[PDB]
RNA sequence: CCCGCAGAAGAAGCACCGGCUAACUCCGUGCCAGCAGCCGCGGUAAUACGGAGGGUGCAAGCGUUAAUCGGAAUUACUGGGCGUAAAGCGCACGCAGGCGGUUUGUUAAGUCAGAUGUGAAAUCCCCGGGCUCAACCUGGGAACUGCAUCUGAUACUGGCAAG
RNA sequence: UAGCUAGUAGGUGGGGUAACGGCUCACCUAGGCGACGAUCCCUAGCUGGUCUGAGAGGAUGACCAGCCACACUGGAACUGA
C-alpha cells in the first residue's frame, strides 16, 4: 500500500518541484519537469476546472505520499474539527510523524524518512513508534534510536536539511539528532501554491 | 393541494416497478436456456444479436443477451444471469456472465478480461 | 391531586352508564395544521344521572365492564 | 434474586467490567437495574480500573442485594485503597 | 368573504408601496394598531394614526427612501388556514436579521428580537423586509 | 486586474434557402473579485469572435455588490425565465458549493464561502439571468440601518 | 393465409440445406414487427454462432429476391423446449409427447386442446385429450407447440 | 511484546483513457463484427470495436450486478402545479367538515414561560483516556427534539357572556 | 373492503380468578362500533436504532440491547413461586 514507480514522473505531470528527490541536483538536471510525461505528454491539454480540482488533491497526497482511502479521512475528520476545514487539513497531514522526520532533516526524502519509522529508528517522547501515519501533539520530542544514530543517512539527510528553510513550529536540534515538535503550524508557516479551498470543494461534490 | 386537503389525503407515491423482476434483489440468478437464438435488424442496421430464451430457477423464462466471443450454448446450458440492458433490444433487461457457469472462457483477451472470466495469462 | 377529563356525553341508553366524547386540540404531525380529534368512552353514569350534551367530568377507575373503565364526578351544564 | 455481578465489555483478549446490579435470572450482558460502576483489570496505572459509587451499593445490599465474590473483592480493595 | 384582516392589511402595503402610494388606510382594529405601532418605531413607515369611533379606521404614511419603498416583502406566516407558534428558543430570523419578524406574545405584541430578549415564544404573524 | 470565465458555447442553427448556416453564442461573466461583476452573451459566426464580443459586453452592466468577506450577508434567492436559484452565506472556508454556471459568478464575484442550488430548468443563461439580480438585491447591514432610519446596531 | 411463405421456404431452405443443416419452421409476423423466425434442426446442436451464420447466408440471398417489400427484420432460431410442429412428419418424429394445438375457427367447441400423439397420419393426427384419441386437420390448426413442460 | 540472525532479500494488481469523466496514439478492423450507464460509436484511418505503446484512477484489492436513499423541487410540510404542456367537476344548492368582521368581560383549552418526573444501556456528538497509530475500547458530558404533572403568562386562536 | 356486532352493549345475581372484568352463567335492558375508516382483505414481529439526506423526510429493523411470539402439526392440561 504505497506508490513505488518512478517518481519524477508525478512532478512531470503535476507540472511543478514535489521534492521527491535529495534535491542535491535541480529537477531539469533529471527530467523535464516541464513537460508532462508520455507519448502525448509534450501537448499541453485543455483541462477543465474539475481537473483542476483532481489535479490539486492528486498533489497534496503525493507531495505527501497518503493514498486516496487514507486520505479523505483525514479530510472527513478535517471537516469535522473547528476552524477553516481545508486549513486544519494541512496541519494535520503537517502531523504525519513521517512528515515531522522529514522536516526535521532526518530524512531527505520523505520516503527515506518513511522508510525510518517502518524500520523502528524512531522513538516519540522516548517510546519507539514505527505507524508512519502516527499523528504528533505539541512539546513531543521525536529522536533517533542509537541502533541507527550512526547510519549514513541520517547524517547525510541533516547535511542536507539547512540547505532548505528551518521550519518554525517545530524546533530540532541535530547535535544528538532528535527535535522538538513545539507548536502546530499555521496555514501561513506552510507554502502558498495549495488551494485548499478547491481541496474541499472537491470532495464536498 | 391546500393543507387542508393533505389531511384528508396525504400525498402518495408511485412504487419502484423492479426493471429486473425476474431477479427479486438477487444480484445473479442460475438458469437454464430453453432456446437459442440470434436476431438482425431492420435494413438499415445490419448486425446479429444474441440471446437465449432460458427459464430460471424462480420459474420465470426470460431473455439474456449472449456476451458475444464465447458461444457454447445450446437447449439445456445451464448458466448465471444478471441485470443489464443493452440499448436496441426490446425485452433485453439480462446479460448471460462470462466466465462462470456452463459458459465458455472467452478467447485470450489481453484487456478488460476479468469481465470475461478470462484469467491472467502466464507469459 | 387527582387528575379528571372534561367530555361530554353523546348517549345515554344503557343501563347507569354513558358514552362520554373527549375533545382534544391537536397540531398535525406533518402537515402543521391544528386538528381537533375526539376520544369516546364509556363512563360509568352512577345512578344514571345524565342527559345528552350535558357536559360532564369523568376520573378513571379499575375495570367495571368489558369496556368501561372511567367514573363520573360531576356535572357542570345540564343539557339546555 | 437480585445482585451485583460484573458484565464483561471491551473487545477480545481486552476485557472491560461494568460492574452493575440486575436480577439473576438475566444474562450476563442482558438488562440490569444500576450500573454502579466499572472494572478494568489491564489498567496496568495508565488509568483508573475500579471506581465504585459503594454507597449507592451500600444502599442495594442494605436492601437485600447479594454480591458476586469478584466485585466483593473489588470493594474490598477501594477499603484498602482507602 | 374576508376571513383575515391582518393579510389583506399587509397587502394593502404591499399592494400600496408598489402603486407608490404615499399613504394607505384600512378599517382599524386594536389588532392592526399594534401591529403598527411596532413596525412603526422600527422605521419601516412614518406614522399611523386611526380617527372615527363607530368604523375607526387606520391609516398609513408609507414610506421611501431613494426612490423604492423601505418595505419590499411582507408574507403572513400564521395565516386563519393554518397557524404558527413558536418556542423561545426556535424565534426565527428574518434575512440574517436584517428583517423583522412580528409576533404576538402572552406579553404583547414585539418584533422578534424583543422576544428573545424577554425570552417569550408566541405566534408569527408576518415577516417584514 | 479583472477576471473572466467563459461558461457555455452553444452551435445553434439558422435555415435559409439553401440549407442552414451555423453560428456560436458564447456566454461568460466578468469580476474584479471584489463583489462587482457583470455577464455577457453575444452570437457569432465562430467561437473566438463570440467568446471575444460576449466578454466585452460583460465589461459593461457590472453591478456592484455589497457582499462581505468573500460572503453573502443574508440568505437570498433569485428567480428568472423559469429558473430558481438559492443562495446563503456559509461558514468560514466552506468554499463555494455550487452547480456549474453559478460557480463562475459566484468565484469572478469575490466570493468564497457560500452555498447554493439552482431548482427548475437549469439553462446557462437563465440561472445568470436568474443570480446576478438575486446578488444586487442583497442588503447592507446599513443600507437598511440608512433605509429604515436606524443605526447599525439599532438593527444589529 | 400463406405470404407466399413457399417462396420464404424456397429462399431460406437453399442456404440451409448448403449448410448440410435441416429446416423445420417458418413463421413471419407483420404489423407487430416485421420480423420472421426460423426453425432449424442440426443432430450435432445449435450454438447461437451457426446460427449467425445461417442469418447471414439467408440474409443474402434474402436481399436480392425479396419484393414484399417489407421491413428488413428476421431472427433466426433453435428449436425451444417448446417446439411448434408444422409437418405431419414432424408430429411423426414426436411419437409419444404432449402437443398443444388450438382450431383456426374461434366457434364453440373450437379444439384449444393438448393431448399426447398416439399416432400419425397425414391430413389426420392422433393426439390424446379428455381419454380420447382424436385426430386433428393440421390444415384446420392456427397454430400448435410441443412439450412447453420443461424436464 | 522484546532481542538476535541473514539477506533487497519472500510479497502488485484491476479497471479505464469520444462526451459526461482524470487520462491518446499506432496497427489491424470493415459498418464484418464487436462496444455500450446513456448519448452514441465502425469504414476504408475508428482517440469509442481488437492488439500495441503510452496515460489516468484505485490499490490488496479492483470491477460488474443487486439493493436503499440521494441527485428528484419527480407527491413539492419545509418545497410544485392546473388559460394552451398532465390537471377546474356542465352548472347549482346544500349536510357533515374547514374558515370567520368588530368591542368589552370572563375563561385558560390551544399557546407561551418555568419547574418536576420520565424519556434503559449501547449507539450518534463534544472533551478526555487506553491499545505503538488507527480501527477499537473506555470516562464524563451533551443530546434523546418526547410525554406527563405543577405553577405561571393573556397578545393571539378557541369557549362563555354582553355588545 | 361500508356497514359491523346478540355474550354482542349494559345492568342485576351467582360462579369463577392471585387479582378487576361477559371471565362465565342466569336474568334483565337493547344496545355497541363505524367516514376521526368500523368491518373485511393483503402484508409485517416491535422498539432503541441502522443507512441515506444539509434539513425535513425516505428506507430499514442483519449484528448488539429491550419486548413479544413460537418449539413437527393440532389440542389439552398436570406439576409448580
Ligand atoms: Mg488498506
Ligand atoms: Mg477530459
Ligand atoms: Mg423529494
Ligand atoms: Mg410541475
Ligand atoms: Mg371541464
Ligand atoms: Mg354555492
Ligand atoms: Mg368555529
Ligand atoms: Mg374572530
Ligand atoms: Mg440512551
Ligand atoms: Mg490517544
Ligand atoms: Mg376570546
Ligand atoms: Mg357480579
Ligand atoms: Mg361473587
Ligand atoms: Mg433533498
Ligand atoms: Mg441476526
Ligand atoms: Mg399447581
Amino acid at each position: 500500500a504505497r506508490y513505488l514507480g518512478p517518481k519524477l514522473k508525478l512532478s512531470r505531470r503535476e507540472g511543478t518541484d514535489l521534492f521527491l528527490k535529495s534535491g542535491v541536483r535541480a529537477i531539469d538536471t533529471k527530467c523535464k519537469i516541464e513537460q508532462a510525461p508520455g507519448q502525448h505528454g509534450a501537448r499541453k491539454p485543455r483541462l477543465s476546472d474539475y481537473g483542476v480540482q483532481l489535479r490539486e488533491k492528486q498533489k497534496v497526497r503525493r507531495i505527501y505520499g497518503v493514498l486516496e482511502r487514507q486520505f479523505r479521512n483525514y479530510y472527513k475528520e478535517a471537516a469535522r474539527l473547528k476552524g477553516n476545514t481545508g486549513e486544519n487539513l494541512l496541519a494535520l497531514l503537517e502531523g504525519r510523524l513521517d512528515n515531522v522526520v522529514y522536516r526535521m532533516g532526518f530524512g531527505a526524502t520523505r520516503a527515506e524518512a518513511r522508510q525510518l519509522v517502518s524500520h523502528k529508528a524512531i522513538m516519540v517522547n522516548g517510546r519507539v513508534v514505527n505507524i508512519a501515519s502516527y499523528q504528533v501533539s505539541p512539546n513531543d520530542v521525536v529522536s533517533i534510536r542509537e541502533k541507527a544514530k550512526k547510519q549514513s543517512r541520517v547524517k547525510a539527510a541533516l547535511e542536507l536539511a539547512e540547505q532548505r528553510e528551518k521550519p518554525t513550529w517545530l524546533e530540532v536540534d541535530a547535535g544528538k539528532m532528535e527535535g522538538t515538535f513545539k507548536r502546530k503550524p499555521e496555514r501561513s508557516d506552510l507554502s502558498a501554491d495549495i488551494n485548499e479551498h478547491l481541496i474541499v470543494e472537491l470532495y464536498s461534490k | 393541494a391546500t393543507v387542508n386537503q393533505l389531511v384528508r389525503k396525504p400525498r402518495a407515491r408511485k412504487v419502484a416497478k423492479s426493471n429486473v423482476p425476474a431477479l427479486e434483489a438477487c444480484p445473479q440468478k442460475r438458469g437454464v436456456c430453453t432456446r437459442v437464438y440470434t436476431t438482425t435488424p431492420k435494413k438499415p442496421n445490419s448486425a446479429l444479436r444474441k440471446v437465449c430464451r432460458v427459464r430460471l430457477t424462480n420459474g420465470f423464462e426470460v431473455t439474456s443477451y449472449i456476451g458475444g466471443e464465447g458461444h457454447n450454448l445450446q437447449e439445456h446450458s445451464v448458466i448465471l444471469i444478471r441485470g443489464g440492458r443493452v440499448k436496441d433490444l426490446p425485452g433485453v433487461r439480462y446479460h448471460t456472465v462470462r466466465g462462470a457457469l456452463d459458459c465458455s472462457g472467452v478467447k485470450d483477451r489481453k484487456q478488460a478480461r476479468s469481465k470475461y472470466g478470462v484469467k491472467r495469462p502466464k507469459a | 391531586k387527582i387528575r379528571t377529563l372534561q367530555g361530554r356525553v353523546v348517549s345515554d341508553k344503557m343501563e347507569k352508564s354513558i358514552v362520554v366524547a373527549i375533545e382534544r386540540f391537536v397540531k398535525h404531525p406533518i402537515y402543521g395544521k391544528f386538528i381537533k380529534r375526539t376520544t369516546k368512552l364509556h363512563v360509568h353514569d352512577e345512578n344514571n344521572e345524565c342527559g345528552i350534551g350535558d357536559v360532564v367530568e369523568i376520573r378513571e377507575c379499575r375495570p367495571l365492564s368489558k369496556t368501561k373503565s372511567w367514573t363520573l364526578v360531576r356535572v357542570v351544564e345540564k343539557a339546555v | 434474586m437480585v445482585t451485583i455481578r460484573l458484565a464483561r465489555h471491551g473487545a477480545k483478549k481486552r476485557p472491560f467490567y461494568q460492574v452493575v446490579v440486575a436480577d439473576s435470572r438475566n444474562a450476563r450482558n442482558g438488562r440490569f437495574i444500576e450500573r454502579v460502576g466499572f472494572f478494568n483489570p489491564i489498567a496496568s496505572e495508565k488509568e483508573e480500573g475500579t471506581r465504585l459509587d459503594l454507597d449507592r451499593i451500600a444502599h442495594w445490599v442494605g436492601q437485600g442485594a447479594t454480591i458476586s465474590d469478584r466485585v466483593a473483592a473489588l470493594i474490598k480493595e477501594v477499603n484498602k485503597a482507602a | 368573504s374576508m376571513q383575515d384582516p391582518i393579510a389583506d392589511m399587509l397587502t394593502r402595503i404591499r399592494n400600496g408601496q408598489a402603486a407608490n402610494k404615499a399613504a394607505v388606510t384600512m378599517p382599524s382594529s386594536k389588532l392592526k394598531v399594534a401591529i403598527a405601532n411596532v413596525l412603526k418605531e422600527e422605521g419601516f413607515i412614518e406614522d399611523f394614526k386611526v380617527e372615527g369611533d363607530t368604523k375607526p379606521e387606520l391609516e398609513l404614511t408609507l414610506k421611501y427612501f431613494q426612490g423604492k419603498a423601505v418595505v419590499e416583502s411582507i408574507q403572513r406566516v400564521s395565516r386563519p388556514g393554518l397557524r404558527i407558534y413558536k418556542r423561545k428558543d426556535e424565534l426565527p430570523k428574518v434575512m440574517a436579521g436584517l428583517g423583522i419578524a412580528v409576533v404576538s406574545t402572552s406579553k404583547g405584541v414585539m418584533t422578534d428580537r424583543a422576544a428573545r430578549q424577554a425570552g417569550l415564544g408566541g405566534e408569527i404573524i408576518c415577516y417584514v423586509a | 486586474e479583472l477576471q473572466e470565465k467563459l461558461i457555455a458555447v452553444n452551435r445553434v442553427s439558422k435555415t435559409v434557402k439553401g440549407g442552414r448556416i451555423f453560428s456560436f453564442t458564447a456566454l461568460t461573466v466578468v469580476g474584479d473579485g471584489n463583489g462587482r461583476v457583470g455577464f455577457g452573451y453575444g452570437k457569432a459566426r465562430e467561437v473566438p469572435a463570440a467568446i471575444q464580443k460576449a466578454m466585452e459586453k460583460a465589461r459593461r452592466n457590472m453591478i456592484n455588490v455589497a457582499l462581505n468577506n468573500g460572503t453573502l450577508q443574508h440568505p437570498v434567492k433569485g428567480v428568472h425565465t423559469g429558473s430558481r436559484v438559492f443562495m446563503q452565506p456559509a461558514s468560514e472556508g466552506t468554499g463555494i458549493i455550487a452547480g456549474g454556471a453559478m460557480r463562475a459568478v459566484l468565484e469572478v464575484a469575490g466570493v468564497h464561502n457560500v452555498l447554493a442550488k439552482a431548482y427548475g430548468s437549469t439553462n446557462p443563461i437563465n440561472v445568470v439571468r436568474a443570480t446576478i439580480d438575486g446578488l444586487e438585491n442583497m442588503n447592507s447591514p446599513e443600507m437598511v440601518a440608512a433605509k429604515r432610519g436606524k443605526s447599525v446596531e439599532e438593527i444589529l | 393465409m400463406s405470404t407466399l411463405e413457399q417462396k420464404l421456404t424456397e429462399m431460406i431452405t437453399a442456404p440451409v440445406e448448403a449448410l448440410g443443416f435441416e429446416l423445420v419452421g417458418i413463421e413471419f409476423i407483420r404489423g407487430r414487427t416485421s420480423t420472421l423466425r426460423i426453425y432449424i434442426d442440426s443432430e450435432d446442436g445449435i450454438n447461437v454462432d451457426d446460427c449467425a451464420d445461417v442469418s447471414h447466408q439467408v440474409s443474402a440471398v434474402l436481399d436480392v429476391e425479396d419484393p414484399i417489400t417489407v421491413a428488413y427484420n428476421l431472427e433466426v432460431s433453435s428449436p425451444g423446449l417448446d417446439r411448434p410442429l408444422f409437418t405431419a412428419e414432424h408430429y411423426a418424429r414426436f411419437v409419444g409427447e404432449e402437443v398443444t394445438l388450438v382450431l383456426r375457427m374461434a366457434v364453440q367447441n373450437r379444439r384449444k386442446w393438448q393431448g399426447v400423439i398416439k399416432a400419425v397420419d397425414g391430413e389426420m393426427i392422433t393426439v390424446t385429450v379428455e381419454g380420447k384419441d382424436e385426430v386433428f386437420a393440421l390444415s384446420n390448426i392456427q397454430k400448435a407447440n410441443l412439450v412447453p413442460h420443461f424436464a
